[PDB]
């Protein structure tokens, strides 16, 4: 299972931070997603970070006001964001899951190295959830 | 003066010889040029502008 930071109430215009904690360091290896929860509108993806820190990918539509981190010393995702709008009151998940890191197009050299290698990456799926942390804004 | 000598342009050797010749030196200009070798990869191609 996961641990995420207790729910929490803030005044627009500030900003906020999200906690989410495996127990000890048994999830390492997987990979960091964040997905939101509006009620009656579904769930959004948020965005992710990879498992060996080479992606950083967050979609463009909460690009400027949401940022994540991840502490490998003590194995912590970190969750900010800045706006806090009447949106943004919500549950907010962290998930530990897996990807596959398929190869596309690659030059190959004529000795037989690789010189490079777009090597883009698949979202697989998200086994484990965090219990969910719920953020409220009100005016 | 005086002089007859047979003559025969198909069984004579200076044409073997020079052929050897400029294969020898057409092979020896291009050794020491770029190898073209880090080329063979797939081109995406379109046709080309104002042409007839
Ligand atoms: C000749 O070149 C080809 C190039 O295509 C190469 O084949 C590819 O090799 C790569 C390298 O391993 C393969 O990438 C892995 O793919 C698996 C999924 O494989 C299954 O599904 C495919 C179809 O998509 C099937 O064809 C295949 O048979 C399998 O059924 C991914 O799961 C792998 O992801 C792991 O590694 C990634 C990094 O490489 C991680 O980012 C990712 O999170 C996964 O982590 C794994 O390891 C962790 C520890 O490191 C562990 O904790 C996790 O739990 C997890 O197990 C990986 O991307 C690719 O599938 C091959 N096929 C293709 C079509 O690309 C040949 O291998 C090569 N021949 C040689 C070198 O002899
Ligand atoms: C030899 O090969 C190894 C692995 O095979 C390479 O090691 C990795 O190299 C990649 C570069 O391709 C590194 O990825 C980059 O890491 C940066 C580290 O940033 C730290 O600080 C920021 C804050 O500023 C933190 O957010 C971050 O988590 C890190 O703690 C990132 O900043 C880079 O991010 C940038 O690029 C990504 C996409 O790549 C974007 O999404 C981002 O927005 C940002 O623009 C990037 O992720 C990776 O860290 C290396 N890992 C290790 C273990 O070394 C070697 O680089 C390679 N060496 C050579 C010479 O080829
Ligand atoms: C071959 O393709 C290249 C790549 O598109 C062409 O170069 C571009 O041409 C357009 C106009 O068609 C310019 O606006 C760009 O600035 C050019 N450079 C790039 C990097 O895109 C080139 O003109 C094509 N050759 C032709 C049409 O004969």
């Amino acid at each position: 299972q996961l641990v995420q930071s207790g729910p929490e109430v803030r005044k627009p215009g500030t900003s906020v931070k999200v906690s989410c904690k495996a127990p000890g360091n048994t999830l390492k290896t997987y990979d960091l997603h964040w997905v939101r929860s509006v009620p009656g509108q579904g769930l959004q993806w948020m965005g992710w970070i990879s498992h060996e820190g080479d992606k950083k990918v967050i979609v463009e539509r909460f690009k400027a006001k949401v940022t994540i981190d991840w502490d490998r010393s003590t194995n912590t995702a970190y969750l900010q964001l800045s706006g806090l709008t009447s949106g943004d009151t919500a549950v907010y998940y962290c998930a530990k899951g897996s990807k596959h890191r398929l190869r596309d197009y690659a030059l190959y050299d004529d000795d037989g190295a690789l010189n490079w290698a777009v090597d883009v990456d698949y979202l697989s799926n998200l086994e484990f959830w965090g219990q969910g942390t719920a953020v409220t804004v009100s005016s | 003066e005086n002089v007859t000598e047979e003559f025969n342009m198909w069984k004579n050797n200076m044409v073997e010889q020079m052929h050897t010749d400029i294969i020898s030196l057409w092979d020896q200009s291009l050794k020491p040029c770029v190898k073209l070798t880090p080329l063979c990869v797939t081109l995406q191609c379109t046709n080309v502008n104002n042409i007839t």
